[PDB]
């Protein structure tokens, strides 16, 4: 019930919708075009339709949905591929057979006829349960067990519990009554993208995001449930860091979110993920897709879907965190999302602000980024998850002055700063140590000292060495290495060794594909301790340089060792090398 | 029209009347409970002043 | 020396806590005197709620 | 007394667009009347009636227009402007943006309902600030000091430790003591702060033990953008009640005033108002006045409201509309330099652009020393000459610094090294710091000093 009255491009006016609500999604026309309500002036409505509105007919029916832009969560959310508006691309392609996306597809987000193995918890048929209680878990696939949380805003004494067995989402797995009225819940939960997910308490982040790369792990650490920023426009560093996060990061899940980038780039990345495979610490070999969800909205996709992809991804990440899993979101191109928002604002004729973006761009970006953090779960049993966002930025020409870049730098705690200059100089990590920073180091210092009380001092010494590296750089630039003192020469040599041996990774090489934090800490110790032990001896720089050739080779090889030997063997080898270097530095003095 | 079809519930509404124009667009819920709530919220500073001293 | 100095703190903090608890009890007794102020003012504000005119 | 009336509940909502909710057939509306909107789902949110024309009403809802149905939502007209239930018991508590108690405590029992945006003070009855303040930081007190009733903000770009400086000032705040009941009560507005910053503020304030005299008006970035505009209003109204109507001096603090500017810009762009510079509303000067222009001392009352805002230059540019208008209104600046932060200085206060327009009255003979003004002027003026010498050395060479310029360069170096730097918890007294300030001024010869007379500092004696 409801018919269109005026169709001016994307904007659509439909009469007979007195009961419509603002921002309620609606189905327009026989083709089931999907659009969101904007203005409810009079008894009429106003809808902007995402897909092309060409060919609409006056008095074509309009069908309400009684729900805002929402995502159907539950089993089967992992692995698949979804559009910006939560449209399963893979199943759409299989059903329609052809390649083109049909104008008005109506495939449900998750297949409601597929069977998943279900088994309840030890709860009783007449017990009491509340919102967020974990009443069952499902083996969606191997090694990615999926907990079934009773939806929030739903509570009451238990009435029926489905016994363990094979079931589908259409089955009524749960039914309960709060008052005399009883409600039955399936395995599918719908939640609006704009509304965040209910939380019990925002904890303080207390565990680093071990990305497997030494430069990010030690120099500029990032904590679970913490924002991150990447100036990714070239050098494939964004692809490299995304692959590292998918394969080696501590997160139990990853939710890539791609909006408004080049279509072939998304093709390349979405073909790269299935090829990516990660080995289990127990020796098992798995596929990253078994723990990966992908929301990719190319430029050809409607602008509104491009804007909504980010919120869809963050809501998916929050739902994953609802069962205490550590999940990491990855916004492919926030600049593209901002451009989509700008286009939408221009469609709405909103008053332009700085550089043309709407005045709420900073506010909306902050609202999105504020959802990341380590959070106590809702409902029992007690557990705690985390959501960390590693959303990248694409400043125009590298000038960190655009409002998107400025707002992101103002909100994001940790900025890693990939540099194209290092990429030109053949640097695999490509992380510019001169601009990167980790504002969460003060909070992470508790764990840093618990693991090793000397590690934080080593990090401070390394930061001082990096600061003096540029000083020695202009010193050599203006007068040369001749004017450098023995201590200055030792400091410069140690800085160069740190840059070319530990601060840089080798990625492609099997020995340096993954850098454990243990190996990173031992390498940092074997570098800094040797640097000091050589420093206080000032001894002729040439003499120590000649007599430390074996020590220099050991320091260089302190990163060539493969992780095959494991932590106990590599730690012992690094300790022996450090002791030998200390003996050589002290005895020869 | 009166309460001939539906009425304000007894314990939930101690008394008073509600008067609304046609189609119930504008309603003046002049019940005793709302009257007490309004007078209480208005006279609360006097209550605090007299509780002290 | 530091342990001897801090030993008196273990008693001073407890004494301060007990003093605070007693002061809170006395303040609530003043609110029990407020409950006596209730005994003297409940009828007053109940008759203040005679705004049932016009 | 005039008989009470129950608020009319309407259901004639006949239009929603942006953040503005239209109504029709309103019987006797009132401008800026607070209306709480109950949606069909039953959830309730507040709102103000912006424009009143004829029998219509253009309401601006607070929690957002989402979920409002043109045939199921109900609007109730309370018939009174927004009022904050201020009370003396409100001290030592935390409140939301609109004032909801969020410390797991019972709501405020109001001693009196007071309307926000209170009327101005008759400037005939207005007085002048005449007492210094002991914040606990050296460089702010020694030069460009703060008077008990003076407004002055902190200019500090994003990422700088200005939040830590504000927390240290609030925890170490106190009178000169040259009393506890009338001692500094701090109203701590927090417009658009991050959650981590919010937890930091709560923990730091609870740790210093001064919760008994500090009120937090926290408003996170998650809260609605319009609700951030009323947070400074509520904070300043509570400050006004505490200071003028109770006596104790109030040291009002508002963090991230740029967030308030952004909220103003968003609200104005929503209603499509005439834009000033950088798309900001054309009345931003008046709004920043109604926020800032309340600090001062009233003649008949012993209270005093001292204002210490904290702005943030967006592009680290002083010419941005928000800091420019502030400097027009705020009677002085205390400036924080990113360049000094690059030198690893904990309190990166740059003194070259930092001046207190009321310092000429804070100084005198009742407090400080008789050489305060001249020493401050010299350490303010010779810094510029040292900077010029540094620029000349950069553009010519080390040989350009003559027997005079090299003295200015050494003065600048020692001034940035010893004088400005201070401990994270150092309460450096004025005289002990003024001795080192005199030493810095004496690095230059005691006769080349042009502006200062020799006798002024000669009255004071070293050692």
């Amino acid at each position: 019930y409801g018919y269109v009255r005026k169709v001016s491009g994307p904007v659509v006016i439909a009469d007979g919708m007195n009961g419509a609500a603002m921002y309620e999604l609606v189905r327009v026309g026989h083709d089931n075009l999907i659009g969101e309500i904007i203005r409810l002036e009079g008894d009429s409505a106003t809808i902007q339709v995402y897909e092309e509105t060409a060919g609409l007919m006056v008095n074509d029916p309009v069908l309400r949905t009684h729900k805002p832009l929402s995502v159907e969560l539950g089993p089967g959310i992992l692995g698949n591929i979804f559009d910006g508006i939560q449209r399963p691309l893979k199943t759409i392609a299989i059903r329609s057979g052809d390649v083109y996306i049909p104008r008005g597809v109506s495939v449900p987000a998750l297949d409601k006829d597929t069977l998943w193995e279900f088994q309840p918890k030890k709860i009783g048929e007449g017990d009491l349960l509340t919102g967020g209680d974990l009443y069952a878990t499902v083996f969606e696939n191997s090694l990615m067990q999926h907990h079934v949380a009773l939806p929030p805003d739903a509570m009451g004494k238990v009435t029926y519990v489905a016994p363990a067995g094979q079931y589908s989402l259409k089955d009524t797995v749960l039914e309960l009554e709060f008052q005399g009225v009883k409600k039955s819940f399936t395995m599918l939960q719908a939640w609006p993208v704009r509304t965040p997910r209910p939380v019990s308490s925002k904890l303080a982040a207390d565990t680093p995001l071990l990305t497997g790369q030494r430069v990010l792990d030690a120099l500029f650490p990032s904590v679970l449930g913490g924002t991150c920023a990447i100036p990714g426009a070239f050098g494939c560093g964004k692809t490299v860091i995304s692959q590292a996060l998918s394969k080696y990061s501590n997160s139990d899940t990853v939710v890539y979110v791609g909006c408004g980038e080049r279509g072939n780039e998304m093709a390349e990345v979405l073909m790269d993920f299935p090829q990516l495979t990660m080995t289990l610490p127990d020796g098992r070999e798995e596929s990253v897709m078994k723990r990966t969800t992908l929301v990719a909205n190319t430029s050809n996709m409607p602008v509104a879907a491009r804007e909504a992809s980010i919120y869809t991804g963050i809501t998916i990440a929050e739902y994953f965190r609802d069962m205490g899993y550590n999940v990491s979101m990855m916004a492919d191109s926030t600049s593209r999302w901002a451009e989509a928002l700008r286009e939408i604002s221009g469609r709405l004729a909103e008053m332009p602000a700085d550089s043309g973006y709407p005045a709420y761009l900073a506010a909306r970006l902050a609202s999105f980024y504020e959802r990341a953090g380590k959070v106590k779960c809702l409902g029992g049993p007690e557990r705690t998850g985390s959501v960390t966002i590693v959303g990248a930025v694409s400043p125009p020409g590298g000038d960190f002055s655009d409002p998107v870049t400025s707002a992101t730098l103002s909100i994001v705690q940790v900025f890693w700063g990939l540099d194209k200059k290092l990429a030109q100089r053949k640097h695999f990590p490509s992380v510019n140590w001169l601009i990167s920073y980790s504002k969460y180091s003060t909070a992470l210092e508790s764990f840093y000292e618990q693991f090793d009380p000397d590690f934080i001092n080593i990090r401070t010494k390394a930061r001082e060495v990096l600061q003096r590296e540029d000083d020695l750089n202009e010193i050599v630039q203006l007068v040369g290495k001749d004017a450098l003192a023995e201590g200055d020469k030792i400091t410069l040599e140690t800085a160069k060794l740190l840059r070319e041996d530990y601060l840089a990774q080798n990625a492609f090489t099997p020995y340096d594909k993954f850098c454990p934090f243990y190996k990173s800490v031992w390498m940092m110790r074997n570098i800094i301790h040797f640097y000091n032990l050589a420093n206080q001896a000032v001894i002729t720089y040439t003499l120590i340089k000649h007599r430390l050739g074996d020590l220099f080779y050991r320091l260089v090889s302190q990163k060539f060792e493969d992780p095959a030997e494991g932590e106990p063997a590599l730690v012992a080898k690094f300790k022996k090398l450090h002791e030998d270097l200390t003996a050589g530095f002290r005895a020869l003095e | 029209p009166g309460p001939g079809h539906h009425n304000a519930h007894g314990p939930s509404c101690s008394g008073g009347v509600v008067v609304a124009s046609r189609d119930g667009k504008i309603v003046c819920e002049n019940t005793l409970d709302a009257r007490l709530d309004v007078v209480f919220r208005k006279k609360l500073p006097e209550i605090r002043k007299q509780l002290v001293s | 020396e530091f342990q001897r100095k801090l030993a008196e703190s273990s008693g001073d903090s407890g004494a301060n806590v007990k003093r605070l608890e007693q002061e809170t009890e006395v303040k609530i007794h003043h609110l029990n005197a407020g409950a006596e102020k209730i005994q003297y003012d409940v009828v007053q504000m109940l008759l203040k709620h005679v705004t049932t005119v016009k | 007394e005039g008989t009470l009336e129950v608020a009319m509940e309407y259901r004639t909502v006949t239009g929603v667009a942006g953040p503005l909710v239209i109504l029709d057939k309103v019987k006797g509306p009132k401008y800026y009347e607070i209306v709480n909107i109950r949606l069909g789902d039953g959830t309730m949110r507040r709102g103000q009636v912006l424009e009143v024309d004829g029998e219509k009403a253009v309401v601006q809802v607070f929690e957002g227009t989402s979920g409002i149905d043109n045939k199921f939502t109900t609007v109730q007209f309370t018939g009174e402007v927004l009022k904050t239930p201020v009370s003396l018991d409100m001290l030592g508590r935390i409140f939301n943006g609109s004032g909801k108690p969020i410390d797991n405590g019972p709501p405020i029992l109001p001693e009196a309902y007071l309307d926000i945006s209170g009327s101005s003070i008759n400037p005939s009855e207005r007085t002048y600030p005449e007492e210094m303040i002991q914040t606990g930081i050296s460089t702010i007190d020694v030069m460009n000091s703060i008077a008990r009733g003076q407004k002055i903000p902190l200019f500090s770009a994003a990422g700088l430790p200005h939040n830590e400086i504000a927390a240290q000032i609030c925890r170490q705040a106190g009178l000169v003591k040259r009393g506890e009941e009338d001692n500094f009560a701090i109203v701590f507005a927090a417009m658009g702060v991050n959650m981590e910053t919010a937890q930091f503020f709560k923990r730091d304030f609870e740790e210093n033990g001064s919760m008994e005299r500090v009120t937090l008006f926290l408003n996170l970035a998650n809260d609605p953008t319009i609700e951030r505009i009323i947070t400074p209003r509520i904070a300043l109204t509570t400050a006004e009640y505490l200071a003028y109507e109770c006596g104790k001096h109030v040291l009002v603090i508002l963090t991230d005033m740029s967030s308030y500017a952004d909220a103003l810009r968003e609200v104005s762009a929503a209603r499509e108002e005439v834009p000033g510079r950088r798309g900001y509303p054309g009345y931003m000067y008046t709004d920043l006045a109604q926020i800032y222009e309340r600090a001062g001392r009233i003649e008949g009352r012993k209270g005093s409201i001292t204002q210490i805002p904290i702005l943030t230059m967006p592009n680290d540019d002083i010419t941005h509309p928000t800091p420019d208008l502030t400097g027009y209104i705020t009677e002085g600046q205390i400036y924080i330099d990113r360049q000094l932060q690059n030198r690893q200085i904990y309190p990166p206060i740059n003194v070259l652009p930092s001046l207190s327009r009321l310092m000429k009255s804070a100084i005198g003979e009742g407090m400080t020393r008789r050489d305060h003004s001249d020493v401050s002027n010299q350490l303010y003026a010779n810094y510029a000459i040292g900077k010029d010498v540094q620029a000349m050395k950069a553009v010519v060479g080390e040989e350009a610094l003559s027997s005079e310029d090299l003295l200015y360069l050494e003065f600048l170096d020692k001034f940035e090294r010893k004088f400005v730097a201070q401990g994270a918890y150092d309460s450096r007294n004025i005289f002990q710091s003024l001795d080192l300030a005199w030493t810095l001024l004496r690095i230059f010869p005691r006769e080349l000093l042009h502006r200062i007379p020799g006798k002024t500092l000669d009255q004071y004696y070293s050692r």
